[PDB]
Parts: C-alpha cells; structure tokens; sequence
C-alpha cells in the first residue's frame, strides 16, 4: 500500500528576544538510516520581515514555506503593499494548515519575526493549525532534548536564588542576541550528540529592525 | 441504554423518557427531556446515538409545523408516522443514517381515539398498546403483557407505568436518573410534575 | 495507488569543477527476472539537462514524453528557444518536482526517483532529486535506491563538502563514477553490467555515453573461498 | 540460486552460482553452494542458507558414522538421510537440495529433493530460483552417456542463462566433478561465461 | 552498527564503530561492540546487543573449558559451529549478527554469522546498518597479499564510510589485530574524529539554586558494634 | 497497553569528583490517573545504589529479587557486593528472563569500596550494560533526560555542585512528561557518607 | 484539559487549565483554553487544539455578522447551535471537540450550553469537560451551593482545576479564571500550579497524599 | 464497574465496597459482601473478573488461616499486602492470570497503627492515606485530595465516605446499589448495618 | 499461456498456444489468442481473456477510425494505442500483450507490453505464464533475418517446451505469418510438436 508521508528528520528552534528574534535549524536531511544532504536550507526569509521554518516531511514544509510565500505576495496585491504582520501571518499560516485538516501537512511550523510594538515574536503551529505566540519553540526530531533546557536556561524554571532556598525564584533578566546564539548553539551541540537525526551544519537566522541576517556553525558529521 | 416508554390507555397516551445524559464515564446531565411536541396533539420521544437524536427530532418537529401552518389544520397521529417512518426509511440507506428510535404518542380529535407507533432507526413501524425501545422492552413487555387492559384510566396507567419504572430501577444496571411522564388526551400534551 | 512493475535500480551523480555527471543501468527488471536489457534511463533535454530516472519504467516513459511535449511547448512563440529563452535544469526539475507531489497528494503517484544533472546560463552546475514522495533535495553527489547506500560514500571521499568542488576534475569524477558503477554491480542483484553516462560541461557541453560496461573486476579470489566453515576440501 | 547435477559416462558433475541474498542485497558474491557430505557424496543446497547448512552438517554426521560402522554408504543412502530431515521437519524448513554421489558399483548417480522432502532419482536435476529459466534448454540439449567436456559445456551453458535472467543468481559458476580419477573443483568467471 | 573483518598476509584483522542507539536516539557514545571469545579470537557483533553479548560470553565460555578439556588453544571454527548451532536452535529470535575472526595453529580465518544460523567464509566481509557503506570502500580497495599496515587502514577506512554516511553508526574506531604467532592487539578507540567541541557556555549552577525539603543521612554500613 | 509506560517514572545517574549522584522521580500512576506519589525508584544493597523505571510490579519484584541474591552474596563471599560485580548480576539476571522480560529500565549507581572510583551503568530490559562515564538516563522521559544531561553536565564536578546539575536536569525533564514528577528524590554518594535528599517541584 | 463552568447567584465561573500533550509529551504549559467570543460571550476548548481553535474564533465571526445584520446581539442559544449545527455537518470526519459556550443576556439570564462534536448539545447548570473532567466534578459537586459569594465561586472553581491539574497526567500548568455577570465577563488571572499548590495546602491543610 | 474503596484515619482503616453483581443485562444481586477477613484485624476488598475474585480472595484467606494456626500468631498487614502482591506478581506471567484488584485494609497491633494497602492484579503494591479501584478513583481521589486529615477521627471518615459515594451516585453510570461499608481497629472487624 | 512474435527477413511471425484456465480446468482447449487489430497488424493476448479481448476490441476500432482518415497505421502507432489503454487503466487491467506488425517501409516490427503499461520495441518477444521456461532457450537460438522456416521451426520448438513444463499452456500451436505476400494461418498439433 502507498504511504503518502515520510519523516526528513531535522530540528528547528525559535527564541524570541526584546528587541529581536531568531528561528535556527540543523542543515541535515535524511530519510531512514541515510543523509540525503548534509546541507539543505530549511529556514526561509518570507518577506515583511518574517522568518519561517515547516519541519517534519520536507515535501509538506516545501509546499506549505511556499504557499505562505505566496500569501505574502498577494497580500502586497490586495492591500496597497501593505505590511504582513507577524500576527496576521500566524492567523494566515492557521488557514493553510486547517484547510488540510483531513489529509494535513505533516509538519511542525514555526514562525519568527517582530511584533507592531518592535518586540521579538515567536509562533508555534502544530500540523493541522492550532497556533501560539511563545517566548521559546523548539521543533522536529530533536525537541524533546532541546525544549527542557530551554524551560531551564532561557525561563528560569527550576531555579532559584541561593540562600532563600527555594522561597524566591531567579529574576526574569532579559536575553541579549549574543547570550541567545550561544543557547542555541549548545542546544544544537548536545542535540547532535544525542540524537542521529540531527548534524552537519547549523544555519541562524537572526530578525532586527534593521532586517534579516544570517548566521551558519559546523556540526558534527556522523 | 435511553429508556423511552409508552402506553396506550382507554382515552391517552402516556410516553415516559429517561433524564440522565451520559457521556463515557460521566453523568453530564440529570434532567434531559427526550421528547419533542410535534403538534397540539402529537408528541413524539427518541432515543439512540449522540446528537442524531435531537437533529432529526427538530428536523421533524420542524416539517409538521410548517405542515400546520401551510393548511390550518392537525395531521392525524397515523399520517405523522407515516412521514416520520418515511425519513427514516429514507435514512436507512444514506451516507450516513440517522441512529434514531422513536415512539409517537397522539390523539386523533377525528376518532376520538389514542394512538401509539414505535418506530426503529431503520423504519419498522407498528401500531400498539404498549411499546418500548432498546434493553427497556426486555423486562417491560412481559410485565405489561401481564397488567394491560384496553379500558384502563389514566391514572391507573401511571401506576402500571411506576410498575415498569421500579423493574427498570431493580434490574437495569445503569443509573438512568428517573423519568419525565408525559400525557396526550383530547385536551392536548402535559407534563407530570411528580413521578 | 498501485504498485511498480518493470522497474529501474540506481541513478548516480556527482558535481566537478566544471559540471556534473550521472550514470544509470541500461536493465529493466520484472521483480526477481531481470527482464528488459536495453532501457535507457538517462533522457537529454536540450544540451543542457540529462534526468536520470529509477522506480517503474511505464511511468518512466510517461515523464520522458512529458518532457519531450515540454520542448515542444517552449519553442512555441519563442524566437529565443536555441539561445535566452531555452530550457534550463532548474525550470525542468521544478516542472517534474510539481507534477510528483501533484501526484502524491491525488494518491496515485509517479512511482519513480529522479535526479535532474545539467548546467545553467550563468555556468552553475545544477544537482536536485525529487521523488513519488515530491521529496526534493540537493547535494555535491545524489543517488537513489542502493546507490544511495553504496556510491554516495565513495562519492563523498572526493567531494565531501561544497568547497571540495573546484577542486576535482572531470577525469578524477568520471573515474569515481564507474567505480562506484561497478561496486553496484558487485552487489546489487537487480544491476546489469551494461551502462549508460552523460557529463554536462560548461565549457565542452553535453557528452553521453552509450554502452559502457563494467570492467576490472576482482573474482580470482573465489576459488581460494571452500565450504561454509570446516570445509578443507 | 541456479544448482543442477549431471551424470555423463565417467560419473557425475555438480554446478551452481555463487550469490548469496537478503533482498535484492548481494550479502555473499562468492558463496560455495557445493558441498561434501562424504569422499564422493556432495550436495547443492538451494533456500534457506541457514537450513540448508544444518542439513548437511547433520548429513555429514551421520554419513560419518555410517562409514565408521558400515563402511562406505550409497549415494541412495545419502540422500536418504537428507530426505527423512527434509521431510519430517518439513513445516519448518525451506530446503532445495540436489544429492550427487560416485559409486564404484552403481557409478554416477543423482537424486533430487525439492521443499515437501520427496525423493527423485534422475538423470539429470535442475534447481534454485534461476533453474526456472532453463527448463527448456536443459531439457532440449541434455543427452545420456556426455563425455567431461561435454557435460562441463552442458552447465556452464545453462547455468550461464539462469544467471543471466535471474537477479538472485549469479557470480562465479562452481563445479565439482565426481569420478573414479577423484575429486575436481572447477571455476568459471563472468568474463568466461557470459559471453557464451 | 558498523563492523568488518579483513584478511592479510600472516593474519585478519576486524574493526567497528562505537554508537549505540534506541531508535534514533544514542544511548552509547563509546560502545564497545569487540569481544573476546578466546585470546586470540575476537568477534564483533552486530543487531541486537544483549544477543551479541550474551552469545559471546556463553561461547566464549565454553571454548575456555574446552581448552582446558582438550590441553589445546582454540580453533575458530569450533566458536563457529558452537555459535551457529545455538542461533539456528532458536530460529532466529536471537537477533545476533556476528564477525567472527581469530587465530589458531590451523591459521588464521574470517567468518559472519547471520542470526539464523548461517555461515559465510571471506577475506573481507562487512555487517550492520552501515555494512552497505563500508562494503563498498571494501570492494573499491581492497587486494590479495595485503600488509598489516594496509589491513588496518583498510579496515578503518571500511568503518569510517559506515560512520560519516549511516546514522545508525558514528563516534570512534576500534580495531584488533590478530597476527599468527603474536598476541593480539587490542587497539580500543584507534580514531578519535569525532570529538564534541568546546561548549559556549557554562552551566554549572550556583549553589543552593535548588529548592530542597528534606535532607537525611543514608546508613550504608553494616550494623555496628557496642 | 506498553508495559513500560503504564505507571510512568524517571530514573537518572551521574559521576562527579570521587562521588556519585543518582536520582527518581516519586510518581506512580495507571496511565493519565495518578495514584502515588510516594513511590521510590531507587533501592541499594550496602553501598551499592540501583534505581529501576518502567512496571512498578516488576520494579517491585526486581528489589526483592536482588535483596535476595546479594544477601546470599554477603553470607557466602564475606564481603559486600561491588557496583561492577552488582552490575554483571543485573545482567545474568534479566537474561535469563529473554524471552518473558521484566519491562524495566535498571540504572546501577555507586563507588568501589577499595579503588575508590566512581562507577554508574545503565541496561535494557533484556541485561545490555552500558557502562557510561558521564551519566545514564531511564524512564519515559529519557529523550528529555538526555538532552538535559548532555547539555547541563561537565566532568569532575564537586559532590554539592553535582548535586544542583542532576536536579535540575531531572526537574525540567520530568516537567515536559505526562507521566513523570510528582516529587523527586536525589542521593549523594561519596565513599563514606550517602546524604539524601527530597526535592520541591510542581504537583502537576 | 480540564475545563469547567457553573451558574450561581451571582453568574457564571469559567475555570480551565493550561496544558497541552502528544502522547505523553508535554507541549504545552501556557495554552488559552478559553475564547472572548465577544464581551458577553465565552468559549472553552477541550480535545482536538485545532478544531477547537479554529471553529470557535470560527463562530465569533458569525455572532459579529449576527449583530451587523439584526442590529442586536446574539444568544447564547444561538451562538451554542451555529457551532452545535456547524460539527454536525462534519459528523464521521474525525473532529474533536468538547466546548462549553458560556454567556449572559436580558432574555436569557447567565447561560451555559455544553456542545459535542458528536453533535450533542445540552443546556445546564454545571459542566466540566475534558480528561480531567472526573476530577473537578468529584470537588466541585461536594461543595457546589447555589448561593456562593463571586469570591468563594471564584476560588472553588480554581480549586476544582487545581485538583484535577494534580491527580491527572494530561492536566496541568496553570489555571485561568472568569467571571461572568450581567456586564459581561471579567478575567480573574493567569494562576501557575507550581506555585498554587504549595500556597493551597498550606492555607487550606489540604493534600495529605503530597510530601511538603 | 465494581466500585471498592478504602480510608485510613488516625486509628482505623474504612473499606466500602458496592453490593450489585450484574451479570450482562441484569442486576442478579443487590446485596453481595465484596471482601473477605484474612485475620481478626486484616481485611481484603477484592473487585475484577467474575469468578477470578471470590476464588482469589478464598484462595488467600485460606493461606493466612493456615499460617495463623501454624506459627498460633497473626501476621502483620504489611506482612500479608506483601504475601498477596508475591501472589498476583506471580500470576500475571501464569497460563491464566488472576483478573483481581484487592485493597487490604488492617491495624498492626505492634505498632498500634492503621495500615492501607492498594494491590492491583498485575502485583503493584503501594501504601495510602486513601486508596481506590477501577473507575471510582478518577471521581473520589482529588474529592479525598480536598477533604482528608491524618488526624481524622472514625466518624469523620465515615462522613467523608458519604461525601465519595454521593458523588459516585451523582456521577457513574451505572447504579451499583450503595455499599457495605467495613471498620478495621484495633478492636477487629465489624460492619456499619446502616449506611 | 505461451506467447511469442519473431522478426525474420521477409517480415514477422506471432506464435501462441491455444489453452484457457479456470484454476486448473482447462475452460478451452483450441483457443484463438492471436487477434488482428488491422490487415497486418496482430496481436499475441495474455493475462485476462476479458481484459485482452475488451483492449483488443477498443484498439481495431481506434486503428478503423485512423484508416478511414488518415490511411494504414504504422505498427507503433497500434502498439502506442494499446499502451494508452493499457497504462492509463493499469489498476484494473490484468493484459500482456505483444503486438506484431508488417510495413513495407518498416518491414517487420515487434512490440512488447508488460503490466504496468511499458512499450518495449525488440526483435522478439515472449510473454505469458510459460515464457519463463524457454528465457534460456530463445536467447540461446534467437538469430537476426533468419528465413520463414527456421523462424516457424523456433516458434515451434520454443512453445512446445514452454506447452511441456506450463500446466496453463497448451493444446496446439497456431501461428500467424505476416509479409508482403499477405496473411497466412498456421497450425500444430500435439502429435506433431510434442516428439520434438
Ligand atoms: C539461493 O537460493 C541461495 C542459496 C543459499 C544456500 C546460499 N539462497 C539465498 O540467497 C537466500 C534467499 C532467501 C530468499 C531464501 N538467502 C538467505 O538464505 C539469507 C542468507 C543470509 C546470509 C543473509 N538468509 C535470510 O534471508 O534469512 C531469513 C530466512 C530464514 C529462513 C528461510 C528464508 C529466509
Ligand atoms: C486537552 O483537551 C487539550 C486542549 C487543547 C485546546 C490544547 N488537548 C490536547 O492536549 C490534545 C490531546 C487530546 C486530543 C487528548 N493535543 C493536541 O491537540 C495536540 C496539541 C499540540 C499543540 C501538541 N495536537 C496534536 O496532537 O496534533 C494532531 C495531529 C498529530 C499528528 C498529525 C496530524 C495531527
Ligand atoms: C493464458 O494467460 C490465458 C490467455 C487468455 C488471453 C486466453 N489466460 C487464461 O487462461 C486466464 C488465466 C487467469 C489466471 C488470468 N483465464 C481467464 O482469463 C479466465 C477465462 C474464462 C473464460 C474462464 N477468466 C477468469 O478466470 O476470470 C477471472 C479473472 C478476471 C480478471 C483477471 C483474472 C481473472
Ligand atoms: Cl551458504
Ligand atoms: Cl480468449
Ligand atoms: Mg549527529
Ligand atoms: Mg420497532
Ligand atoms: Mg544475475
Ligand atoms: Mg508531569
Ligand atoms: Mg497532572
Ligand atoms: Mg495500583
Ligand atoms: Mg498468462
């Protein structure tokens, strides 16, 4: 019997600063126990200021990146190239997915950008559209090992100020871009060490005022 | 199991309906009225799967007031079952079927007479003195087998009807929350409060 | 949905200085029987583009007169169809990467993998996979089915990376080619000996190779090999 | 797996290919199928490798004992010892065995055991996935009484054609000649029989 | 899992990778997938690993009392008849896929061994998820009348194809050398290409970071005296 | 249905400076309900630490087990059982159950008496060891663990600073498990005093 | 999820959770389980995220064409039945969906409409929805009175998710509370678990079972 | 469902277990005692397949009598759960398993303690301040988790216990014909006539 | 089923046994499996009877239709007829087909279509369940422009193996010959093909 889906493996992770905002994943594409590439680009400039990421099976992510893409484009024809916000993106990707609600793109999305305000944006999607404005979204094969960390190291979970003994909690100190790179490079590193899946290559994509700049790191190869 | 029950006495129909709404492990509701008045003198109760029930009942409900409206006039029980046999008759081999049973309890202002159809989900219909759906009629059939009579009272047939619910509530192993009674005569539909 | 009858094994490629090799068996096989010895699975499209294609051979010969009518249709109008306006790899794959996840999401696929090899305008080299799946990708070596297995790592000890490109000549890829063709040949049990190649060069254009077979090869040793364990004699 | 046996006036030859599968994965290019149960008792072992393998060890061992009580068995004897394991574990094997043997009284003789673990002596036997193939050249060229080179032709020639048509056939062709002269192993490579 | 077996002049030598996993997760980074059945006769073992093990050790402990019966060092193909007779026994739900290799006063020799009870004789053979890829570079480079030296590279190189292109293989190269009338070498982590990188970070946390409820000493002697 | 994920729970070990740490979390459960949250995963036998994930009835029934073989140990051997030595027996035991396993994920922590080395090693549910530097991990909330772990540990890391990574590794961890939490216990282990200790964590 | 909603003296109390899971994998802790259909209106969602998602923001864009064209706000028995009527048509299909569409109104009063997507809609008093529905039931019905005050209304429906939240694995996070009056609904606060159960023990001496 | 459940307080152990044995469509009996006494101050309530219980619980009792007479001395609760789980840990790897989940409720009169042991039929073992089988837990635990003291007295529990089966008459589907509510205390075992 | 069409010099002759099976009641035994599409273009059936005839039906009126048009078809224009219909309907198709023709520019042309709708042009084709026994013996004595005679005589000979080992093969053995001379209609009957 024909099975439509198929696993690529990969693994995504958005963080959203003050000011900023960044959406990485590993360059390594796979199907079963083989690499296909060590390097095929998986985070995509959307336009307006969006970055975007559909990790799970790459013929859906492909499909859905350029649909969107599309959208993008349209919305500039409709309504006198006015801006996509991050906001009206998310409500946008929910009805692509939602539309194949009984056949579903098999993909775990992930947006990032700005907000009106200029404040760093991240938005989650699971496969048929459900969607959520978070601080912090890992996705894919390797989610699970990076997503616990981040609750630790970026939220402060679990942690508390000495001497108090677990009656007041560690302050909520903001994340400059630099701090954030390095969490997401380690995340990458201790992923790729556990996880067969993920490797190769590292490619950031990093959201400002001022644009979309990018950002690549070696991984390990076996 | 939805209990509905019905009797047909000398001068009425009295249809009895389980209260309780479970879904899976949970009581959701203890007070459902599983029945709809399809005219002044016609009330129809249903039972069977989730939502079904209550669509197809409106639907009905809905096709004999537009009836009613349209020629000023009351179909008799007997044309009204016939109708509702018909949709599910209908129903049986759609898509997907309404998993429907009802009971139509009525009095026709023509014969003076009380009438009782029990109709299944695939559209068998039949005339009676006293009917029930699902797991109820296995132990209320031969108990009224036994008490009926055709010129019983009202009265003595909400007693012959407590008789059926008490062997429900001894034998049955589900907890159905009670009943709501319902009477149709000459002079309509009403509820009995007290049961 | 169905299932692959008369079916196709390995396509091979790889990327050089100057451009790009593939490579594929000349066999179509009907399960166990190796039925058909003279299928051509490798299809020029201009001067420019060879598709190297695997899986069933019957939606082979479809796809081969889909791109036949796509030359057609290109030429129509267009005074710039030999120079400008011709056919590049990139609009051909992306036609045939549209048409098989089309087909996937109807549940009647094109049960095939296909590797599109060519050169563009600007002298890039152009190296993209697509399959029944609509699954694409690309990478300096690309193979499907046991190539994948047993060429892209022969493949990959010349060039590794992307910048191990430039670096290899097309003697030194061609060599790695037909080496990695008779590996299969060694351990494939639906590969035949006979083979077609094509190089697409920036410089000296399309070169395809018809009959090539499979030569060199190691057995002496098997007469040495007695038994299954304690057999002395 | 393409095996066949041979009687010609001087004895008996045994053939067979050299792949080994797990799928469509060639696991062995350079297996030997042919395989000694006694001086001059060998089989072909077709199916199961792992079945195949236990069968003969076990053969082996009781031709082995039979030889140390008995003096030397038949080749009848022989494959009687593989029939009664084929046939009486024949629900959990999957067992193609061709038993070829040189007396000195009853000369070359061949006996066929296919997978319900009956027994057919012949002339001549063909067997394997690529025996198929060849049922209709073998059937049309083989003669009685072939000298050597003959009958060498004969499965080097047929042999060739179930590998060519059969995926899981093919590497070297061995052979393993059976005579009152001893024991001759043969080989032929693609580059010799393929162009036949 | 990648492990191969390799013939040479006045030996063989087997090599394999270091990655254990379950499912696509790994579980070892720095597994030791060779095994001694005897001094001069090691296995490496591919599939299910407390198969291979378990296997390994119950052989390798009857080959010793053997030995020790027979007054003579052991022969590989008795490991080889020993561990196919057991896995054929149990009709392959013994998931070991074993490369056996060793020498003995016979010589030296090279066997695999499929779970169900099979045996294939070579000068070079390969097993695992990543035998595909390492046959491969076998059949790309190996020769007759191979050294040492060459062996080894040969081996490894063998291995590293399994580590870099399958999934289920990475980490470190082992190796051992069997050599006729030589001990054997034992060469644990003979390669080391896969070292992790300095982190950017440190998260060593403050102490007293962690909120505690209760805190007890734990008596782990014995009773006590007086 | 999955035998090894019906009543949930966590088990984690690691080595620091001339100690050991090994930690569990405290819940028991039949699937989504919840119904303990005192049940302790980790036992030791003398100095020697086992901590045991998966079915509570197996996990229950391999303590005794083991109580049993390793206080015939002591009577016979007149000394207490080492972690390597402790760790063969895991493996002897569980394999002889092949085909009828225990669904149960063994973690052995501990320090040789007369080295002094710090020892941790970890099994399948059929005896495989895997005999670790850094750390083992056990439970349905593994993967986590071990993105944890991996990220959070470094060698050579003191008895109280050892003791703050292994926490929070196991906190955060179990925190993104259904079934995992409801309390957490972490043991210390130097080679003459064992501290003990009962972690605060969310209740959900 | 775990999702609940009673009528009272003093309208209604909506109290839901936060989480969300894949199996046994924990997704989500923040999720907003219940929809501002509009400032009278209110949704839960329970089951499939998506579906509840979508066909919720769905139906307030309907109750807004209802109050563009008839110049007057919709009902809560109408509003319930466009969404009641709408996963009717997608009966068979695959949706998941267990909502509670709470409201006020003149004509109504403070009014609570469970709806299915098996298509079952049912008026009532109190309902709580989703895999942890057993567990604020057994709170809520023992100390449910008519004629509690909006703070202790307010702190029972907290207390009924804070229970459910602890005995059940899919039910977690935190808990956001509403109140519902004649003047439309009102938030009453994102409530984390982590630290609501330590602070409710302590106060109320509750939660034996727990170690503290 | 079977519905038993199990308190402990500051000096007894409460075990209320349902009276209704239904047999597929009907309630055969309304008035069964779900429990046997293993010893003077050890109680086991016992719920799962048909036959399997009462067989079980039998099997057990019988056990702990033997040891009784035996050693002339009771066995502590602890020393029992423990004999029981070893029993049902053996079972559920048997030909035929035991299907049945007991709770043990005993006062250890060395300790002078109060003792409440959930078992379910796979040999899971675990000691309780409250305990519960089947479908009942999912409605009486976090009821339990708002309303229990270690402190409590006798009275109070049993008023707590009311509380538990109102919300499972409230709630579950099926009627299961109230419950024969057991006290374990250092005085032994008796029953509550009246609940 | 036994099928096969063989160039020769002077044009092209299709061969065929004449056996239909229902399991293994042999339904008819004097079958006619060689069909004409055209004047001189014929067709060799295998596979589903229903099928083949239903395909064969369809494809004489399409090449009917092109006469009345645009005059005589060429014989891959019949053969591209039979593979649209073959491939676009091949989930409820069970045809083997090799279709057969002569052209005085073209001469003798063969066409082979297997299941799943492929065309393969070859200078003979065999097909049906008892082709895989004579895969050795046609390639062993197939030759380019051989005459009229020894092509009858390899039909012939290569089917009465194919007849001898396939239970679904047999009956007689009818040929259809195709040149510039026109049409002609052969037969062999058992008593005749099977001594060979
Ligand atoms: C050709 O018939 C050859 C003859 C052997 C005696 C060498 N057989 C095979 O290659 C054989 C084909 C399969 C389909 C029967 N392959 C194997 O036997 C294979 C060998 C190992 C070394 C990979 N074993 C195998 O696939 O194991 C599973 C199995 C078990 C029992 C029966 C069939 C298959
Ligand atoms: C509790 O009922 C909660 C309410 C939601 C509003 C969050 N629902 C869930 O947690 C739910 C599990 C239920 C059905 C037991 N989980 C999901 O719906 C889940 C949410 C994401 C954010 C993790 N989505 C999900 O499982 O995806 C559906 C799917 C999976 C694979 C392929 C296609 C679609
Ligand atoms: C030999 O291949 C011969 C060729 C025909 C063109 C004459 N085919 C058969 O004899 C064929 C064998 C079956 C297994 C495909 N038998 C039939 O086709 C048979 C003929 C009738 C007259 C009995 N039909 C038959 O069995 O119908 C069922 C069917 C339907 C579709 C496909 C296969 C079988
Ligand atoms: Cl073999
Ligand atoms: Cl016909
Ligand atoms: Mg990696
Ligand atoms: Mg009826
Ligand atoms: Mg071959
Ligand atoms: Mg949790
Ligand atoms: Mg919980
Ligand atoms: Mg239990
Ligand atoms: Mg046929």
């Amino acid at each position: 019997q024909f099975n439509p889906y198929g696993d690529n493996g990969g693994t995504i992770l958005g963080i959203a600063g003050e000011d900023f905002a960044v959406l990485a994943g590993d360059t390594r594409n796979i199907t079963d126990y083989s690499i296909n590439s060590r390097y095929e680009p998986k985070v995509f400039d959307c336009g307006d200021n969006i970055v975007m990421s559909a990790n799970g099976f790459a013929a859906d992510g492909d499909a859905l990146v350029k649909r969107f893409k599309n959208s993008v484009k349209w919305y500039h024809f409709d309504h006198n190239d006015k801006k996509l916000s991050i906001n009206s993106a998310a409500r946008n990707i929910q009805h692509l997915l939602y539309g194949k609600r009984f056949f579903p793109y098999y993909v775990h999305t992930i947006i990032a950008g700005l907000d009106e305000d200029g404040k760093g944006a991240v938005y989650s999607f699971d496969p048929v559209g459900s969607y959520e404005r978070e601080q912090c979204r890992a996705g894919g094969a390797a989610a699970s090992l990076i997503m616990p960390f981040l609750d630790n190291q970026v939220n402060f979970k679990n942690q508390y100020e000495p001497g108090t003994n677990g009656k007041v909690k560690k302050p909520l100190k903001y994340l400059s871009v630099e701090e954030v790179i390095k969490l997401v490079r380690d995340s990458f590193t201790s992923a790729t060490e556990r996880h067969i899946q993920v490797g190769d290559g590292l490619e950031i994509l990093i959201v400002t005022k001022d644009g979309v700049r990018k950002e690549f790191y070696e991984l390990k190869r076996d | 199991m939805d209990i509905i029950l019905g009797i047909r006495v000398q001068d009425s129909v009295i249809l009895a309906s389980s209260k309780a709404v479970t879904r899976g492990i949970s009581v959701l509701k203890d007070s459902d009225d599983k029945t709809r008045q399809l005219s002044p003198h016609t009330l129809m109760s249903f039972a069977g799967e989730a939502g079904d029930t209550v669509q197809f009942a409106e639907y009905i409900q809905a096709n004999i007031q537009l009836y009613s409206i349209r020629e000023d006039y009351e179909l008799s029980p007997q044309a009204v079952s016939s109708f509702v046999r018909q949709e599910l008759a209908k129903s049986i081999r759609s898509r997907r079927p309404y998993q429907v049973n009802v009971l139509i309890g009525g009095y026709d202002k023509k014969k003076n007479k009380p009438e009782l159809y029990q109709i299944d989900y695939l559209g068998t219909k039949v005339e009676l003195p006293y009917g029930a759906h699902g797991y109820s009629g296995f132990y209320t059939f031969s108990l009224l087998d036994h008490h009926y009579r055709p010129d019983m009272t009202t009265e003595e047939g909400l007693d012959l009807l407590k008789l059926c619910v008490q062997e429900l509530e001894k034998r049955m192993p589900m907890d159905f929350k009670g009943v709501i009674v319902k009477i149709v005569d000459k002079d309509g539909i009403r509820q009995v409060d007290d049961f | 949905t169905q299932q692959p009858i008369v079916t196709g094994t390995s396509v091979i490629s790889m990327k050089y200085d100057n451009g790009v090799i593939i490579a594929a068996d000349n066999l179509g096989s009907y399960g166990s029987l190796l039925r058909f010895n003279g299928v051509e699975r490798l299809i020029p499209v201009g001067d420019n583009t060879v598709v190297g294609i695997s899986g069933d051979i019957s939606d082979m010969q479809h796809i081969e007169r889909l791109l036949k009518d796509l030359v057609t249709e290109n030429a129509y109008d267009n005074p710039l169809a030999d120079a400008e306006e011709a056919l590049e790899p990139s609009y051909i794959f992306e036609y045939l990467a549209t048409v098989m996840y089309q087909r996937r999401s109807k549940m009647n696929p094109l049960w095939n993998a296909i590797i599109v090899a060519g050169v563009q305008s600007n002298g890039d080299q152009f190296l993209r996979y697509v399959n029944l799946l609509g699954v694409t990708y690309s990478s300096p070596t690309l193979a499907t089915g046991f190539g994948a297995h047993m060429a892209n790592p022969l493949l990959r000890k010349v060039v590794d990376r992307e910048s191990d490109i430039p670096k290899t000549t097309v003697q030194v890829a061609e060599e790695a080619i037909v080496n990695a063709m008779r590996v299969l040949y060694y351990r494939d049990a639906r590969s035949s000996r006979n083979f077609s190649l094509a190089i697409i060069d920036k410089n000296t254009g399309l070169t395809f190779k018809k009959n090539l077979q499979v030569e060199n090869m190691k057995w002496d040793f098997a007469k040495d090999i007695k038994g299954y364990g304690t057999q002395k004699i | 797996t393409s095996i066949m046996a041979v009687t010609f006036k001087d004895g008996v030859i045994l053939g067979a290919d050299s792949r080994t599968t797990t799928g469509a994965y060639i696991a062995n290019r350079v297996t030997d199928k042919l395989t000694r149960v006694h001086d001059k008792i060998w089989c072909c072992r077709s199916g199961s490798a792992a079945d195949t393998q236990a069968i003969a060890d076990i053969v082996q061992y009781h031709l082995e004992l039979y030889t140390s009580q008995y003096g030397t068995p038949s080749t009848e004897t022989a494959a009687s010892v593989f029939k009664e394991l084929c046939y009486e574990n024949k629900d959990n094997l999957t067992a193609g065995i061709i038993v070829a043997g040189y007396d000195d009284k009853n000369k070359g003789e061949v006996y066929t055991i296919p997978l319900g673990g009956s027994v057919h002596k012949l002339p001549y036997a063909i067997a394997g996935s690529g025996s198929t193939f060849i049922y209709g050249y073998c059937d049309k060229n083989f003669r009685e009484n072939m000298s050597k080179e003959e009958t060498v032709d004969f499965i080097k020639h047929s042999l060739s054609q179930a590998i060519k048509w059969d995926g899981s056939s093919g590497g070297v062709i061995r052979m393993v000649v059976l005579t009152a002269a001893g024991v001759e192993r043969l080989i032929f490579y693609p580059d010799e029989y393929e162009q036949l | 899992t990648t492990i191969v077996g390799v013939k040479f002049n006045n030996g063989v030598v087997i090599a394999a990778d270091t990655r254990s996993t379950q499912g696509p997760i790994v579980a070892d980074k720095n597994c030791a997938k060779l095994h001694r059945i005897s001094p001069k006769i090691w296995c490496a073992g591919a599939g299910t690993a407390a198969d291979t093990e378990a296997v390994t050790q119950l052989i390798g402990s009857n080959i010793e009392l053997h030995s020790l019966y027979t007054s003579r060092e052991p022969r590989v193909v008795s490991a080889l008849q020993m561990l196919k007779q057991h896995l054929f026994k149990y009709q392959g739900h013994i998931g070991a896929y074993l490369i056996v290799a060793g020498v003995d006063p016979t010589g030296s020799h090279l066997f695999s061994i499929h779970a169900h009870g099979s045996t294939d004789v070579g000068y070079y053979l390969s097993l695992g998820s990543g035998s595909l890829a390492a046959m491969a570079v076998l059949e790309s480079h190996w020769k007759q009348d191979l050294t040492k030296e060459e062996a080894i590279k040969l081996a490894s190189d063998a291995i590293q194809a399994g580590i870099w292109n399958d999934l289920g293989s990475g980490s470190n190269v082992d190796v051992c050398v069997m050599e006729i009338g030589k001990d054997a070498e034992y060469l644990r982590n003979y390669l080391t290409p896969n070292v992790r990188e300095e982190k950017q970070k440190s998260y060593k946390f403050p102490r007293g970071t962690t909120a505690v409820l209760k805190e007890s000493i734990v008596n782990i002697c014995d009773i006590q005296e007086e | 249905s999955d035998p090894s994920s019906i009543n949930g729970g966590i088990v984690v070990a690691m080595t620091g400076k001339d100690c050991v740490a090994i930690a569990c979390d405290l819940r028991l459960g039949s699937q989504s309900l919840g119904v303990s949250n005192k049940f302790e995963k980790i036992f030791h036998y003398g100095h020697v630490f086992l901590g045991i994930t998966g079915l509570a009835t197996d996990v229950t029934t391999l303590n005794e087990m083991f109580r049993y073989k390793t206080n015939l140990y002591k009577l016979k051997e007149e000394r207490a059982i080492e972690p390597e030595t402790f760790t063969q027996l895991v493996s002897s035991s569980l394999y002889e159950r092949r085909f009828g396993p225990y669904f149960v994920g063994p973690v052995v922590a501990g320090i040789n008496s007369k080295s002094g080395k710090p020892f941790i090693a970890g099994f399948d549910l059929i005896g495989c060891i895997d005999e670790a530097k850094d750390f083992i991990v056990s439970g349905t909330a593994s993967d986590q663990l071990f993105g944890m772990c991996e990220s959070l540990y470094e060698p050579n890391l003191e008895p109280e600073d050892l003791f703050e990574t292994i926490s929070q590794a196991l906190l955060n961890a179990a925190d993104r498990d259904a079934l995992s939490g409801w309390g957490a216990v972490v043991y210390i282990i130097k080679k003459d005093e064992v501290v003990k200790r009962y972690l605060k964590m969310r209740q959900d | 999820t775990t999702t609940l909603a009673f009528r009272f003296q003093g309208g209604i109390i909506v109290a839901v959770d936060s989480r969300a899971t894949a199996g046994n994998w924990v997704a989500s802790q923040t999720v907003k389980k219940v929809i501002e259909i509009n400032p009278f209106l209110l949704g839960t969602m329970a089951g499939g995220a998506a579906d509840c998602q979508f066909w919720e923001t769905w139906l307030g864009s309907q109750c807004r064409l209802h109050e563009l064209r008839e110049k007057e706000r919709i009902s809560v028995a109408a509003a319930s039945k466009i969404l009641s009527n709408l996963v009717y048509q997608y009966k068979g299909a695959g949706l998941s969906m267990g909502t509670m569409i709470c409201g006020y109104t003149r004509k109504e009063g403070p009014t609570i409409y469970y709806v299915d997507s098996d298509g079952t809609r049912l008026k009532g008093d109190i309902f709580c929805v989703g895999s942890g529905q057993t567990f604020a039931y057994g709170v809520l019905d023992s100390n449910y009175k008519w004629d509690l005050s909006v703070e202790d209304a307010l702190y029972l429906g907290k207390r009924s998710i804070l229970a459910a939240a602890h005995r059940n694995a899919y039910s977690g996070g935190s808990v956001n509370l509403y109140h519902v009056t004649e003047d439309g609904w009102i938030y009453h606060g994102n409530h984390d678990v982590g630290e609501l159960f330590w602070k409710v023990k302590e106060e109320e001496g509750s939660f034996n079972n727990v170690i503290g």
